[PDB]
């Protein structure tokens, strides 16, 4: 809630692979219909493989992630390397105790090499879920169809790139307030690669 | 003992045992601050001592140190004081 | 020196323990003798009260902590006061919370980890004070020994307060015999009368110093106080 | 814990004392020297700031002068620090009166307050008092011009001429002698400077090694205007006086 | 200074025995509880034509049927007395009814155990303990007359006679001989004192002595100077024709 | 007050007993560390050693990992050692999220310095032992090695050593550093740094170690990383390629 | 935490600083209060041997509790001021709350209340000063007179005298007062007064302050001109009885 | 369990003295000379630069802070006390007087604020005093150039030139001598490394002096290269080159 | 010297206080408890005093679990033990709820370390003086881990403490040696059972009942669990096979 209010591109996504998981996200400001950044970054670090999907507001969601930052820096260093259902619970449990004046909707992405690709699904108000691949904001719900069918199981890295490519530009199309880049990163036992397709790109594949 | 005053005592010793170009004064004008003159005439003299020990006849500006650097502690205790460092 | 260790309760000595912690478990041995036993289904606690004079009323040895629990105390007074209130504080809140009605087990480590604090603690004490603390739970019958540094030690047999030692021998000896006798009360609680006048050596026996407590199996918190002690002796 | 790290010093003793508040006024009486002569169409303030030199300042001459208020100043005998906080604390105390009543605070209830922190500092917490005692410089309608000093220990008692720090005893007896029980400024610092001269030990006695300070009624100044004399005003009196030897 | 948990080998606790020592000196207080009462008197002691001595009393009420006598300090007893109407007015109020002489002393004895350094079982707040022992005497619907004897170390028993003070060793001594199990209210009165008298290095007045009784038709009731007295008058008499 | 080694307070001559015993007997613990800087690298070789056979000696660390790109070499004892390291943490992830910028070695030296010396004068608490060095190869100011030392005193260095064969060490780098006319070497890859560093340790305390006897630890930038034991061996031997 | 002791007991069943509290007292200035069965008559001391002092600022020995009621004492005047605020608080609280003026017997548990909390509680210490509380009930006409020492305990005297030489002015007091015949008038009550501490004081007439304590706040303290005059006449009493 | 020391560590002795004030005092006797001089068209304050080793920075020591923009200090006595104390000095300085005045404290009022702190940990236990004397040499618009000295306790007094730590009476005899006010600052700056030439003999250099001056203005002081709105600092440190060229400048 | 008999809120010369000594010295006065680790787990074992018939087995048991996985099992003095456990207890709680994740054996060997190092910078509060050897399996491995009482503590192949700490390390050694790291979590109860009979050769002056416990993660399946019936009666007999006597 707070008082004030950056709007965000509202298709967020993980879907996983043979190789680990692969994360995508739209990125897109605006204040009112004010276009404040055309290029922004929606794709934040909390670990070095673990990644996370922000949406709700721009202002809570940052708020949240410091606490998550600042837990997660020392886990990594004295307790060994983190997972997704460890990140998860930190971002719920905060957002539990602070839904009144806080909205967050989390999807914490990670790659482990001890439990492979993980998907934590975090509720608006709350929550852990796991689940296979996960697909929030909302203009996920036009593409449930999409994915199912064609999220089948160990995937190849480019036809999973084309997949999340492809979902994310008919989302993308059909929704309003989604737009702008399409930043990606790829999480795997080589490291995370990190791709930016430019408007013109996606919009054609 | 000044400067000047250390500097005659590293010398005069010096004088009494093997010696060459090499007797770098300078260099022991830093290590050393104003200790008595027993003191330098002590250290000095042990330092040739403890070389010959070591079976060296020659003496250095290297040898000096080297013997110096054994004597002067086993145990580390940081900088000087706990007034300026 | 022993003054240089004696002032404060935070230092140790080369002994492995500080030595006013030993002087606390000398006080049980000065208060009241009380000796615990139990078979397997009930347990019996008999405690010998004292007064100081003719016209002195006696002070009481058991105190009753709820309807199924009660404990003997051993040592100074003031100190198994402040812990018995603890206890019934404990017991209550776990019957308020959790619906439970506090085992001598679980209630033991609590009272320990307390012990523990106020021996770390500077200004504060051992508590100068052994509790013989007995419960029929669904774990079963029970005796615990408490002391006041936080030994907790789970016993069939055991005896706080004069000649101890001299109790224990009793027990000791009888012990196969009345354990295996499982639902009989009377039984136990004759040995327990047996046991104590023997373990006396300077002191006598009478009916209103006696009391007898049982907890059990079919015997809910029941004190025998003053005249109904006669038809145990 | 804290009992056998400690000591209690903050005790009563067996005559009835306490060990630092008897020892506090030890450490006033070889502390630079404050007088107080009270007039009756003035005040007359000396201090004796004991070692001057030219590489301190002479030319800062509040140095032991310190105005709490346009109306109330206090000479200070003892040292700096333990000064500073009761000035402070008591600029602060003035700013209450004034913010309730809409008038400033008389003399009396500002200086038992004082005491009562002092007195606090022994008598709870364990902690030390201060170390400096003072000469106040002050005003009353009630009560015409006033002179206190008060203590470390926190006894409080009215004047009209007294003296804290060293050479109390010198200048006490010679003023007791050439007081005029009511009398003018002008007269009073003829007074002061004659009694300062056979104070300060052989020639000394100069204007840079001085404080003054005299609070007039005035005509071209207002009713209580207290002037804190800078160096060249000092310079001048000691030349019509004559005694600068 | 000295150590607020360090025990003696036996393990009994400095502070405590320094208690002991405080009690001893105090003018003695003797309670006998009969049948039809409890007796409290006092010594009071001190007569001076510079002295109010019939306006300082050593027997104080606590509620409309408990008072206590006090021996040791007298400046200790007013803090035992503050934290003693405290409780028993709020248990009046709960459940409408007398609160036991018994439960008074426990909620007192726990405030007693505070001086020193705190601890993390307890905050102590205090520097000594209480340098004064009390006899506590009252009246309960359910326990009928009674006498306790409250140690400010943390025992309290409950007693038919019990006397405190520096005159103890002896007074107690009497106090069996004379004490029976069909003695009554009046007859108690006149033995108290016959006791005082004896000890006494002066004569019996009133202003060196208080009487007091506890009647459950008028709940702790003082004594009061003006029967006190003619209780005296009668006294010497009978005594000095005995001789 | 109390005394002056009983309690944190100054000595007679206005010193720190304390501080000056955490400088002494804190290296002593059979440790000795340098550490020598790089061309693009940080290089720190300290001795780690283990006495028993049952005691897995990867667990056994005294050069932490503080961050992902900061490294803590600590000079003294475990107890001590995780007190400092959890301060160190702390600050530098608090850092990380405040300031949003990685943590310097400067500013987490300056940092845990007045922290000590606060420490220091409390009564109640002891300054730490550990003696610590703080690495990384800064992208605000290269290779850097910044020391904090007991008694809330801390300085940067270019190249440092601790343990008593501290001026065997600075003698050998100062008249290399004179004759080359720089005081780091230059080189690209950490292997020709970590050869650096050995033959100048080899020489200076006159001896050489086994894989498990040393733990070498080497910054880079944006990246702190340990030798595993044959890759601590492989430098051993490659130096022994050449002869 | 300074909760911690800073009072202990003795091993005689004393308090070592109780007992070094009356010490400072005893070093102390003398106040006495004699009665009548009219008035209540306190002396106190203002023994000024120098003459630098400038008097009516300089601190008094005389305080109002309350209109109808008096304190005096003698110890040090920085402890007395802390006790001295305490109680003018307390007969204001009575006054709000109840509706009622002061009674005498509850200030008098009040005085001995902080004195006696301050022996009992830790990190504090007890006050270094005795004091007399005396005044008049309201609606009545009979004189009060109490005692209270920094121990805390408290007491009626129909007169009593502390401070320097207290022996000395009880054994005088002794043999001129009696309860069955006090004084009716005020004039001998106070030459009584001022003689016995005309004999401690040595030199004093102004030196000497009474104040007088009639029934319901008519307090009314006596004036040197007056007090030399009793002098006088003191010294014409005593070769009446050579 | 936790502290219970509230106890004043500091306390008065049969003499009149304060144990601690006397014990740090021998430490700050002990401590590095340095001086303060006001040459009346600046100030010019140095102290000795020290190096720990040779392999050692001694850019992170510090022997001379800002304490605030116009003004600087330099110490003798106890390193570790002096880290501290600049700490809580420049935060109040900046929290208090910065947007409130909207400007620096004046130079006393500063001295007053770092007295107090001093003060406080003299008066109050858990911690034993600071063991500290500084020479806090300034500028202000509305006092000029000031030299003050700041003790142990916070007992704080004028100078226009003084000199403490080792050999101090000696510095101010050379000192008192060559100055005597109207100077320019480069002057004062020659007159200073004669007085600490002669104090200190064994080895000397401008490298193991750390000299700064409050008696300057630059653009760059500004901080700004545009159009004046106010002043700035006055305050900058000169790097060991242009000592040198000083040295060499008779 | 001295100071440091009392204190730990000073630091020794010798770098190791006089009353951490004495905590060191009361964990060797205690009874043996060792611990080995083993190619897939750990498995717990301790010799439990029998001194009168008045006692009753497995209730006085001193192995206590923590969370889910961790079994702990300590020497030295029974109060301090079951504190800093209850301790262990409390963070592996508020761990769980967190984190959403069980407590690991080595944030727990911090958790302790860091109450006992606490107490150790404070003479205000008194440390514990007991050695407790833990571990587990959890998702980064198996450990054994060991906590001493100055708030050292490192990760072990084999740990041992207490009276018998000499013979258990030398029995214990050979048999590591022979093995990988000791085999199967199966064969590890056999050669546990050895260590103590080793063990009971110091003690002489009362008899023993065997207490055995694991936790594996190929026989167990990651949880703690007792070792009783079958298993722990074929390890007494292996035990009084090949040690004779």
């Amino acid at each position: 809630l707070k008082k004030g209010e950056v709007s965000l591109g509202t298709s967020i996504m993980a879907v996983t692979f043979k190789d680990g998981v692969i994360l995508g996200a739209d990125s897109r400001t605006t204040t009112g219909a004010y276009i404040a950044n055309r290029v922004t970054d929606k794709l934040t670090r909390v670990h070095d493989k673990i990644w996370c999907c922000r949406s709700g507001s721009a202002a809570d969601t940052q708020a949240i992630a410091d606490i998550v930052q600042y837990h997660l820096e020392l886990y990594t260093s004295q307790y060994g390397t983190p997972s997704t259902e460890t990140a998860a619970s930190v971002f719920k449990e905060l957002c539990y105790e602070n839904k009144d004046n806080l909205t967050a909707g989390i999807i914490v992405a990670g790659y482990d090499d001890k439990n492979k690709g993980e998907v934590y699904t975090i509720p608006l108000g709350g929550s852990v879920h796991k689940l296979p691949y996960a697909i929030a904001g909302s203009g996920s719900t036009f593409i449930y169809g999409y994915c199912d069918k064609n999220f089948r199981e160990n995937m190849s890295k480019e036809e999973t790139v084309d997949f999340i490519k492809h979902s994310l530009s008919q989302a993308i199309k059909w929704d309003g307030s989604s737009g702008g880049v399409i930043r990606m990163v790829v999480l795997t036992a080589a490291g995370v690669e990190r791709l930016i397709f430019y408007p013109d790109e996606y919009e054609q594949l | 003992r000044d400067r000047r005053e250390r500097r005659l005592i590293f010398g005069t010793i010096a004088s009494k045992m093997s010696l060459a170009p090499e007797a770098d004064l300078d260099s022991l004008i830093i290590r050393n601050d104003s200790l008595s003159g027993a003191v330098i005439a002590a250290i000095m003299q042990e330092a040739g001592l403890r070389a010959v020990r070591k079976n060296r006849y020659v003496i250095l500006q290297s040898d000096l140190e080297e013997a110096y650097a054994t004597q002067v502690k086993t145990d580390n205790t940081v900088d000087k004081f706990d007034f300026y460092k | 020196f022993r003054n240089n260790y004696d002032g404060d309760t935070v230092t140790f000595s080369p002994t492995g323990r500080l030595f006013q912690v030993e002087y606390a478990l000398e006080a049980i041995k000065q208060g009241s003798v009380t000796v615990g036993l139990r078979s397997n289904t009930h347990a019996v606690l008999v405690a010998l009260k004292r007064n100081a004079d003719e016209l002195s009323s006696y002070q009481k040895k058991i105190i009753k902590c709820d309807e199924h629990m009660g404990l003997s105390l051993a040592g100074l007074a003031p100190d198994a006061r402040v812990l018995s209130n603890y206890l019934r504080q404990q017991c209550n809140y776990s019957s308020l919370v959790f619906n439970r009605k506090l085992a001598v087990e679980r209630a033991g480590h609590l009272l320990c980890d307390k012990a523990q604090k106020n021996t770390q603690s500077y200004g504060g004490r051992p508590y100068g004070v052994g509790l013989l603390i007995i419960g029929y739970d669904k774990s079963g019958a029970h005796l615990l020994e408490f002391q006041p540094s936080g030994n907790v030690t789970e016993l069939y047999g055991t005896a706080i307060g004069a000649r101890s030692q001299g109790a224990k021998t009793y027990l000791e000896r009888t012990l196969d015999t009345f354990i295996k006798i499982d639902g009989n009360p009377d039984e136990l609680i004759k040995a327990g009368v047996e046991a104590i006048s023997q373990s006396l050596r300077d002191e006598s026996l009478t009916v209103d110093n006696l009391s007898i407590a049982i907890v059990g199996k079919d015997t809910p918190f029941t004190i025998y106080d003053g005249e109904a002690v006669a038809k145990y002796i | 814990g804290s009992r056998r790290y400690d000591s209690r010093t903050t005790i009563f003793s067996p005559e009835g004392r306490l060990y630092q508040v008897e020892y506090a006024l030890e450490s006033i009486s070889h502390a630079g020297t404050a007088i107080g002569i009270m007039a009756s169409d003035g005040i007359v303030l000396a201090a004796e700031r004991k070692v001057t030199s030219t590489l301190l300042e002479q030319d800062t001459s509040t140095e032991k002068l310190y105005k709490l208020n346009d109306k109330i100043a206090v000479a200070v005998a003892g040292l700096t620090a333990d000064a500073e906080i009761l000035i402070n604390t008591a600029r602060i105390h003035a700013q209450n009166y004034l913010k309730t009543y809409n008038e400033d605070i008389p003399v009396e209830i500002l200086v038992r307050r004082l005491s009562d922190i002092k007195q606090g500092y022994t008598q709870h917490g364990g902690l030390r008092p201060f170390g400096v005692s003072f000469i106040y410089a002050g005003y009353d309608d009630r009560y015409g011009y006033q002179l206190y000093t008060s203590n470390p220990s926190g006894n409080y008692t009215g004047w009209k001429a007294i003296s804290v720090g060293a050479n109390t005893s010198a200048a006490q007896t010679l003023l007791q002698m050439d007081y005029k029980d009511d009398m003018k400024v002008d007269d009073a610092i003829e007074l002061a400077l004659k009694t300062l001269s056979k104070t300060t030990d052989s020639s000394a006695l100069t204007y840079d090694r001085l404080e003054f300070a005299t609070i007039r009624k005035g005509a071209n100044d207002g009713e209580v205007y207290q002037k804190i004399f800078k160096p060249q005003e000092i310079k001048d009196i000691l030349v019509k006086t004559g005694i600068t030897k | 200074d000295r150590g607020v948990s360090t025990f003696s080998p036996e393990g009994r606790l400095f502070q405590v025995e320094y208690s002991l020592e405080a009690i001893k000196l105090g003018s003695t207080a003797i309670g006998i509880a009969t049948k039809e009462g409890v007796v409290l008197g006092v010594e009071k002691r001190a007569t001076s034509p510079l002295l109010e001595s019939d306006s300082i009393e050593k027997i104080v009420e606590i509620d409309r049927h408990i008072g206590c006598a006090m021996s040791g300090l007298t400046a200790d007893a007013r803090s035992m007395i503050e934290h003693a109407r405290t409780a028993a007015v709020t248990h009046n109020l709960y459940y409408d009814e007398d609160i036991n002489v018994e439960s008074l002393t426990q909620s007192v004895c726990d405030l007693a155990l505070r001086f020193g350094e705190g601890a993390s079982g307890e905050e102590r707040l205090m520097s000594r303990p209480f340098g004064v022992a009390l006899l506590i005497a009252g009246h309960d619907a359910d326990d009928g007359y009674q006498l306790f004897h409250a140690e400010p170390s943390g025992t309290f028993y409950r007693y038919n006679a019990k006397a405190i003070g520096s005159g103890s060793e002896g007074a107690q001594a009497e106090l069996l001989n004379e004490w029976h199990s069909s003695l009554t209210l009046k007859e108690a009165e006149l033995l108290v004192l016959k006791i005082l008298k004896q000890v006494m290095e002066e004569k019996l007045d009133e202003n060196n002595a208080q009487l007091s009784c506890i009647t459950k038709q008028d709940g702790f009731k003082i004594y009061d100077n003006e029967k006190t007295a003619e209780l005296i008058k009668e006294l010497k008499e009978k005594e000095a024709a005995e001789s | 007050a109390g005394y002056d080694r009983h309690i944190t307070i100054f000595s007679p001559e206005g010193r720190l007993y304390q501080v000056e015993y955490a400088f002494k007997a804190t290296n002593q613990t059979n440790i000795n560390s340098l550490a020598v800087r790089g061309k693009d690298c940080t290089v720190v070789i300290s001795q780690k050693k283990v006495p028993d056979k049952l005691l897995d000696p990867t667990t056994v660390s005294y050069i932490f990992c503080i961050s992902r790109t900061i490294g803590m070499v600590v000079n003294g004892p475990i107890p001590d050692a995780r007190n400092a390291a959890l301060r160190a943490k702390a600050e530098a992830a608090e850092f990380r999220y405040k300031y949003g910028y990685d943590m310097p070695c400067d500013v987490l030296a300056k940092r845990m310095a007045n922290l000590s010396q606060i420490y220091t004068q409390r009564a109640y608490m002891r300054p730490l032992g550990v003696i610590l060095t703080f690495v990384s190869v800064d992208e605000e100011l290269g290779p850097s090695i910044y020391k904090t030392d007991p008694a809330g005193y801390y300085v940067g260095y270019k190249a440092t050593a601790t343990g008593p064969k501290q001026q065997e060490i600075t003698t050998n780098l100062e008249n290399h550093f004179k004759k080359s006319k720089i005081d780091h070497i230059n080189e690209e890859s950490w292997e020709k740094v970590v050869e650096f560093a050995i033959t100048h340790m080899i020489d200076a305390l006159g001896t050489e170690f086994s894989k498990n006897d040393l733990e070498v630890g080497v910054a880079t930038k944006d990246k702190f990383f340990t030798l595993s034991a044959e890759n601590i061996e492989e430098r051993l031997v490659a130096i022994a390629e050449q002869d | 935490g300074y909760d911690r002791a800073l009072s202990i007991f003795s091993p005689d069943g004393h308090i070592f600083q109780v007992e070094y509290a009356l010490e400072a007292v005893k070093r102390g200035t003398c106040a006495v209060g004699v009665k009548g069965k009219n008035c209540v008559v306190l002396g106190c001391e203002r023994r000024s041997t120098l003459k630098l002092q400038d008097t009516r600022i300089t601190p008094s020995k005389v305080s109002k509790i309350d209109s109808h009621v008096v304190l005096s004492f003698s110890g040090l005047n920085a402890d007395s001021r802390i006790l001295i605020e305490k109680a003018r608080v307390e007969a204001q609280s009575h006054r709000l709350t109840l509706e009622d003026p002061v009674t005498v017997e509850y200030l008098t548990r009040y005085v001995a209340g902080v004195q006696q909390r301050y022996t009992q509680s830790g990190g504090v210490r007890p006050f270094g000063v005795s004091t007399l509380i005396a005044g008049f009930d309201p609606r009545d006409d009979e004189p009060k007179l109490y005692q209270t020492e920094p121990s805390g305990i408290y007491s009626s005297w129909s007169a009593q005298t502390i401070g320097r030489n207290s022996k000395t002015v009880r054994e005088f007091l002794e043999k001129n007062y009696d309860r069955k015949e006090p004084p009716a008038t005020v004039e001998e009550c106070v030459k009584l007064t001022v003689r016995s501490l005309l004999e401690v004081v040595q030199t004093g007439a102004k030196n000497i302050e009474i104040t007088v304590v009639k029934p319901d706040s008519d307090i009314v303290a006596l004036s040197s001109e007056e007090i030399n005059q009793y002098v006088t006449q003191i010294e014409q009493e005593k070769q009446e009885q050579q | 369990m936790t502290d219970r020391y509230s106890f004043s560590l500091t306390t008065f002795s049969p003499s009149g003295k304060l144990g601690q004030i006397d014990y740090a005092l021998t430490a700050v006797k002990q401590g590095v000379t340095s001086l303060g001089i006001k040459a009346t068209n600046g100030v010019v304050i140095a102290t000795e630069k020290k190096s720990s080793s040779p392999l050692a920075m001694s850019e992170t020591l510090s022997k001379v802070s800002l304490l605030t923009p116009d003004i600087g200090a330099v110490y003798s006595g106890m390193g570790p006390d002096y880290r501290v104390l600049v700490d809580k000095s420049r935060k109040v300085a900046h929290t208090s007087y910065k947007r409130i005045y909207g400007e620096y404290p004046p130079t006393k009022l500063l001295v007053s604020e770092v007295a107090k702190i001093m003060q406080e940990a003299t008066q109050s236990g858990g911690v034993r005093p600071f063991g500290v004397s500084l020479l806090i040499a300034g500028h202000d618009e509305f006092n000029g150039f000031s030299l003050y000295q700041v003790d142990p306790s916070g007992s704080y007094f004028p100078w226009k030139a003084t000199a403490i730590g080792k050999g101090s009476v000696a510095a101010k005899t050379f000192l008192e001598k060559r100055w005597n006010d109207e100077l320019e600052l480069e002057d004062a700056i020659h007159i200073a490394l004669l007085t600490l030439k002669e104090s200190v003999e064994g080895e000397f250099n401008g490298d193991t002096i750390e000299l700064a001056i409050i008696g300057d203005e630059n653009p760059d002081l500004l901080g700004y290269t545009g159009i004046p709105t106010d002043k700035g600092p006055r305050f900058r440190k000169l790097t060991s080159q242009e000592i040198n060229d000083r040295l060499e400048a008779l | 010297g001295t100071g440091y008999d009392l204190s730990n809120s000073v630091f020794s010369p010798d770098g190791r206080n006089f009353q951490v000594e004495y905590a060191v010295k009361a964990v060797e006065n205690g009874t043996t408890s060792i611990g080995i680790k083993c190619n897939d787990g750990v498995v717990f074992a301790v010799e439990k005093l029998i001194t009168s018939k008045l006692l009753v087995p497995q209730k006085n048991v001193k192995i206590q679990v923590v969370d889910r996985h961790i079994g702990c099992v300590y020497s030295g003095l029974i109060p301090d033990g079951r504190h800093l456990v209850n301790r262990g207890r409390e963070e592996a709680a508020s761990f769980k709820k967190l984190y959403k994740t069980p407590i690991p054996i080595p944030a727990f060997a911090d958790r302790l370390g860091q109450y006992v190092q606490a107490h150790t910078l404070y003479n205000s509060v008194r440390p514990f003086g007991v050695s407790t050897i833990f571990g587990g399996v959890d998702k980064n491995g198996a450990h054994l881990y060991m906590l001493e009482p100055s708030g050292s503590y490192w990760g072990y192949k084999g740990a041992a403490t207490g009276k018998g700490r000499q013979s258990a390390k030398a029995e214990l050694e050979k048999l590591v040696d022979h093995h990988p790291e000791g085999l199967s979590a199966r064969e590890a109860v056999k050669q546990a059972a050895k260590i103590i009979y080793l063990a009971h050769e110091d003690n002489k002056e009362k008899d023993f009942e065997l207490e055995i416990s694991w936790c594996s993660l190929s026989e167990t399946n990651g949880l703690h669990k007792f070792v009783k019936g079958d298993l722990l009666q074929e390890a007494i007999d292996f035990a009084q096979k090949e040690i004779n006597g």
